[PDB]
C-alpha cells in the first residue's frame, strides 16, 4: 500500500497546506489595512463577503491554471497525472443522481402534502360528526 | 373496547358505546389487531384533540425518553413518532418547541435531525408571529455548533437546512404564511452562504447541494404563476449570489443559471431601472461572459471584483505558453468546473461518429485546438470529424447543442446560454 | 515513486514557509493593535477597501504547487461528498415512500369509515 499511504499523507499535507494558505491570504489582506489605517478593523459583513469572494476566485484562477500544465501534453507517466484523471472523471459521476433524486423528492413530497391535507379535510369532517352526536 | 373492534363494521356500529382505555404503549407501539393502524388516530377522534390526549403525551415523552439515550432501539420508534406527527398540526408544534432549540441539540444532533426530516417539512406555524425569530435563532445556533473547533462537518446543519427548506416549499405552497417562507427563506440563504462551511477550497457540498433545492424551491415558485409576493422576497442578493458564481460545482452554477432564466419570464414586467433588475442583469451582463465570450478586461467588476485584480493574479501565474493566456480559461473551454466535463462531451461525441483523428489529450481550449486542427489538418479537412466544426465558436456551439439534450443533469447551462446570449440564439 | 516523495517535502517546505508567513503577519497585525490600544478603534475604511479590492497578496511563486492541491483536495472532497448525500436523499426517499404508504391505507379506510359513521348515523336517524 506503498502508492496509496502515499497518497494519503499527501491529502494530509495538502489540507494543511490550503488551510494555511487561505487564512494567509485573509491574514495578508487584514495586515494591509491594518497597516494603512491605524485602528480601523470594523470590516462590516457586506465588507466582509468581498474581500471572501475576491479570494475565493483568485483560489478559482490559481486552480485553472493547473489544467493547462498538466493537459495538452498528458504525460500518463506522471504518477500526479494520472491521479488527476481517475480523480477527474469520479467528480461528475454522480452529477446525474443529485438532479434526479432531488427531483425523486420535490415531487414525493408533494405526495405526503397532498394526502396530509386530504387527511386533514377528513378529520375535520370527521370530528363535526361525531360532535353531531 | 376498543380492542374488541375487530372490523370497520364494529368501530361503525358500536361506536358510541365504545370505550377508550389507557393502554397508551400497546396502541401506539407495534384478525384482533386487523385496525391497530386506525387505532391511534381514533382515539384523537372519540375526543377532541386536546393536549393532554394520550398519544400526544404518549409520543413526546417517548421523543424525550429518545434523545436521552435510555431507549433500547431509538430508530424503532421514531417513524412511529413521525406518522402520527408528521400529519397533525397541533402535536407537531409541541415537539417543535420543545426539541427545537439548541438546548435540545447536544444530546443527539442525529436524532434530531430525523425527525426534523419528519416533522419539519410538514407543518403549518400556528401563530405566524413568534416562529421566524424562533426558526432564525434555531438554525443560526445549529450552525455555531456544527462550525465549531474540533469537529469540521458532519453535514449536519446542511440536511436539517434542507428539511427546513422542505418546509418553506410546504409554506409557499398554501397562502398567508408564504412571508414567512420567502422571508425565513433569504436569511436561511445567508447563513448557508458562509464562508467556514460554502467553500471554494473544502467546500463539503452538502451546503452547495442543499443550497440548489433551496434555490429550485423558489425556482419552482418562479416558474408558477399567479401568486402575490414582493420580488424583493425573491432575487437571492448579490451578497451570496457572486459567492454562488465563483464556486466550481458545475450543477451548482447549472441550478444557479436555471433561477436566473427562470425569473426573465417573471422579471422583465418590472420596470428597467428597477432596484432589484439592476442585480439580476448583472449577474446576466458578466456570468454571459464567464462561460463564453469572455471580455473580463475590457469589461469591470468580473464579481463585483474589479477586473486588474485578475490583471496581477494572471502575471506569476505560469503558463509554458504565452500565445493566448489572457482568455486561455474562461469559458466552458476553461473554466475549472466545466471544462473537464466539457472534453468528456467531446470524446463521447467523437465515439459516436466514429471517427479516426481521435482528440489526443484533454483540454478543449483556444490554441490546444489549433493544435489538433493544423497536425491533422487534411484528413479532417476530407472527413473523419465533426461535421459542422471550422473554428472554435463551432465546437462550442456543438458542445452546447450537445449538452442541450436531456440525459446530463447540467442541461440548464445550454438553456441560460441560448436564452440569454442572442449571439448563438439560433442554436 | 520518489517523485510523490519529493513533492511531498516540496509542499512540506512550501507549509514551513506559509506558516512562518502567518506568524510574521500575524505579528506585524497585533504590533499596529497593540500600539493603537487607546480603545478597540473600529472606524468605518474610506475609500481604501475598494483601494484593497484592486490588487491581491501573495503573488505565488512559479514552483507553488499549491494550485493542485487546490484542486486535489477540492475535488477529492467534492466526489467524496456526492456519495453520503446521496446516500442520505435514497435513505431518506425509501422511508418516505414507505410512510406514504402507511398513510394512504389509513386515510382510506378512514375516509371509508367517515361514510360508514355517516350512513350509520342516517339509518339511526330513525328513532
Amino acid at each position: 500500500n506503498s502508492s496509496e499511504k502515499q497518497w494519503e499523507r499527501i491529502q494530509q499535507l495538502e489540507k494543511e497546506h490550503v488551510e494555511v494558505y487561505r487564512e494567509l491570504l485573509i491574514t495578508l489582506d487584514r495586515l494591509y489595512l491594518i497597516r494603512k489605517h491605524n485602528h480601523a478593523v470594523i470590516l462590516s459583513h457586506t465588507q466582509q463577503r468581498l474581500l471572501e469572494i475576491r479570494h475565493q476566485l483568485q483560489i478559482n484562477l490559481e486552480k485553472t491554471a493547473l489544467l493547462i500544465r498538466l493537459l495538452e501534453k498528458p504525460d500518463n507517466t506522471n504518477v500526479l497525472f494520472t491521479k488527476l484523471q481517475n480523480l477527474l472523471e469520479e467528480s461528475n459521476s454522480l452529477d446525474y443522481e443529485l438532479l434526479q433524486s432531488l427531483g425523486a423528492q420535490s415531487s414525493l413530497h408533494k405526495q405526503l402534502i397532498e394526502s396530509r391535507a386530504e387527511r386533514d379535510e377528513l378529520m375535520s369532517k370527521l370530528i363535526e360528526l361525531s360532535s353531531k352526536f | 373496547s376498543l380492542w374488541d373492534v375487530t372490523s370497520l363494521e364494529q368501530l361503525a356500529q358500536n361506536w358510541p358505546q365504545l370505550h377508550i382505555p389507557n393502554d397508551v404503549d400497546y396502541m401506539m407501539k407495534p384478525s384482533r389487531d386487523s385496525l391497530k393502524h386506525l387505532y391511534s388516530s381514533i382515539i384523537l377522534i372519540k375526543n377532541s384533540r386536546d393536549e393532554s390526549s394520550s398519544p400526544y403525551e404518549w409520543c413526546i415523552w417517548q421523543l424525550k425518553r429518545c434523545f436521552a439515550h435510555q431507549i433500547e432501539t431509538p430508530q424503532e420508534v421514531i417513524p412511529i413518532i413521525i406518522s402520527v406527527s408528521s400529519m397533525d398540526n397541533k402535536l407537531s408544534s409541541r415537539i417543535i418547541q420543545t426539541f427545537c432549540n439548541l438546548k435540545y441539540l447536544k444530546l443527539d444532533e442525529l436524532t434530531l435531525k430525523k425527525v426534523c426530516g419528519g416533522i419539519l417539512p410538514l407543518w403549518k406555524p400556528e401563530l405566524i408571529s413568534g416562529t421566524r425569530e424562533f426558526f432564525v435563532k434555531f438554525m443560526a445556533s445549529i450552525f455555531m455548533w456544527s462550525t465549531r473547533d474540533g469537529h469540521d462537518n458532519n453535514c449536519t446543519f446542511s440536511e436539517t437546512c434542507f428539511y427546513v427548506l422542505q418546509m418553506i416549499t410546504n409554506w409557499v405552497l398554501d397562502d398567508k404564511l408564504i412571508a414567512l417562507g420567502l422571508t425565513l427563506l433569504h436569511d436561511m440563504q445567508s447563513l448557508l452562504t458562509l464562508d467556514k462551511i460554502f467553500n471554494n477550497a473544502t467546500s463539503n457540498r452538502f451546503s452547495t447541494m442543499a443550497f440548489i433545492s433551496s434555490l429550485d424551491i423558489l425556482t419552482q415558485l418562479s416558474k408558477q404563476t399567479k401568486s402575490d409576493y414582493a420580488i424583493q422576497y425573491l432575487i437571492v442578493g448579490p451578497d451570496i449570489m457572486n459567492k454562488v458564481f465563483s464556486s466550481d460545482d458545475p450543477l451548482l452554477l447549472s441550478a444557479a443559471c436555471r433561477y436566473l432564466v427562470a425569473t426573465k419570464n417573471k422579471l422583465m414586467q418590472y420596470p428597467s431601472t428597477n432596484k432589484f433588475v439592476r442585480m439580476q442583469n448583472q449577474y446576466i451582463m458578466d456570468l454571459t461572459n464567464y462561460l463564453y465570450r469572455n471580455k473580463v478586461l475590457s469589461s469591470k467588476s468580473l464579481f463585483g471584483v474589479s477586473p486588474d485584480f485578475f490583471k496581477q493574479i494572471l502575471e506569476n501565474l505560469y503558463i509554458p505558453t504565452a500565445d493566448f493566456k489572457n482568455a486561455k480559461f474562461f469559458t466552458i473551454t476553461g473554466i475549472p468546473a466545466l471544462s473537464y466535463i466539457c472534453i468528456i462531451i467531446l470524446r463521447r461525441l467523437e465515439t459516436a461518429e466514429n471517427t479516426k483523428i481521435k482528440f489526443t489529450s484533454g483540454i478543449i481550449n483556444e490554441e490546444t485546438f489549433n493544435n489538433f486542427f493544423r497536425v491533422h489538418h487534411d484528413e479532417i479537412g476530407q472527413h473523419g470529424w465533426i461535421k459542422g466544426v471550422n473554428n472554435i465558436h463551432d465546437l462550442r456551439v456543438k458542445i452546447l447543442m450537445h449538452l442541450s439534450n436531456t440525459a446530463n443533469p447540467y442541461r440548464d447551462i445550454a438553456a441560460f446560454l441560448f436564452t440569454y446570449l442572442k449571439s448563438l440564439s439560433k442554436y | 515513486k520518489d517523485v510523490l516523495d519529493v513533492y511531498i517535502k516540496n509542499l512540506e517546505n512550501q507549509i514551513g514557509n506559509k506558516r512562518y508567513f502567518l506568524k510574521q503577519a500575524q505579528g506585524a497585525i497585533d504590533e499596529i493593535t497593540k500600539r493603537s490600544l487607546d480603545t478597540e478603534g473600529k472606524p468605518v475604511n474610506s475609500e481604501v477597501f475598494t483601494e484593497l479590492l484592486r490588487k491581491p497578496m501573495f503573488f505565488s511563486e512559479r514552483a507553488d504547487p499549491i494550485g493542485f492541491s487546490l484542486t486535489s483536495n477540492f475535488l477529492s472532497l467534492r466526489a467524496q461528498s456526492s456519495s453520503e448525500w446521496l446516500s442520505l436523499m435514497n435513505d431518506q426517499s425509501v422511508d418516505q415512500k414507505a410512510m406514504l404508504l402507511l398513510q394512504n391505507n389509513i386515510n382510506s379506510d378512514l375516509k371509508e369509515l367517515l361514510r360508514k359513521l355517516q350512513h350509520q348515523m342516517t339509518i339511526m336517524d330513525s328513532k
